[PDB]
């Protein structure tokens, strides 16, 4: 069975960043690791005044 | 490798992003400006396995509408958290927040989260306004709607202090989850 009991989950231990989202009124927005799938989807939903340029590619 | 999509949901001011943090980093934060998006993914121990917990964080306002959905494809439970030290919440939590969700999704696992505790324990606030307009909830109260809205448990929960804090996403992942 897959039955979670409130014994089961036990003490949270693997914080994982999987995106980080630091908005700014100066910057406006200073993502630097969105989601895959949601990188499609920010710059597509809110994040479409303009596609992502935040510092040139490192040749 | 089983993952949850537990996701806050809620308009409002109910210190839901600071209880996020202190939940999964089991301390305290300092800086102002979380309100966006953060995605965290914890690694809890599930039915006697290291499992993983898909943190969904929200804006919880209107202008962020466009990318705020996008959050919700993917999502199996839903944290409400409202403000005990705030009966407009818990008016709208029945009559707002979840029919948000249910419009969507009205099967799906329904956490209720009850966060503002440092100020519930406040009397000189309590009591200021618990006569000017104001008052907080009971248990009893929130507990009702938890059954009201079909929310799968109604747990309380903070950040400073973690007062029952983690406990609250204990009884969320065990609601987005099923036998
Ligand atoms: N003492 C104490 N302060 C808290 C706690 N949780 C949040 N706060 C404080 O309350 C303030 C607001 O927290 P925040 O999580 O951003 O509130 P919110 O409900 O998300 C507000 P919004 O919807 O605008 O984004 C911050 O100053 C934060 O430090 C808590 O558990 N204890
Ligand atoms: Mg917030």
């Amino acid at each position: 069975k897959k039955k979670i009991s409130k014994a089961d989950i036990g003490a949270p231990s693997g914080f994982k960043h999987v995106s980080h989202v630091g908005w700014d009124p100066q910057n406006g927005f200073d993502v630097n690791n969105l989601d895959p799938d949601l990188r499609s989807l920010f710059s597509r939903a809110g994040i479409s005044e303009a596609q992502l340029t935040d510092a040139e590619t490192s040749k | 490798m089983q993952t949850i999509k537990c996701v806050v949901v809620g308009d409002g001011a109910v210190g839901k992003t600071c209880l996020l943090i202190s939940y999964t980093t089991n301390k305290f934060p300092s800086e102002y400006v979380p309100t966006v998006f953060d995605n965290y993914a914890v690694t809890v121990m599930i039915g006697g396995e290291p499992y993983t917990l898909g943190l969904f964080d929200t804006a919880g306002q209107e202008d962020y509408d466009r990318l705020r959905p996008l959050s919700y494809p993917q999502t199996d439970v839903f944290l409400v958290c409202f403000s005990v030290v705030s009966p407009s919440s818990f008016e709208n939590v029945k009559e707002k927040w979840v029919p948000e969700i249910t419009h969507h999704c009205p099967k799906t696992p329904f956490l209720l989260v009850g966060t503002q505790i440092d100020l519930r324990d406040d009397p000189s606030t309590i009591e200021k306004l618990a006569k000017n307009k104001q008052k907080p909830i009971t248990p009893e109260t929130a507990e009702k709607l938890a059954r009201d809205l079909k929310a799968v448990k109604y747990v309380e929960c903070s950040a400073l202090t973690q007062k029952g804090l983690k406990n609250v996403f204990d009884e969320a992942i065990l609601a987005a989850l099923e036998p």
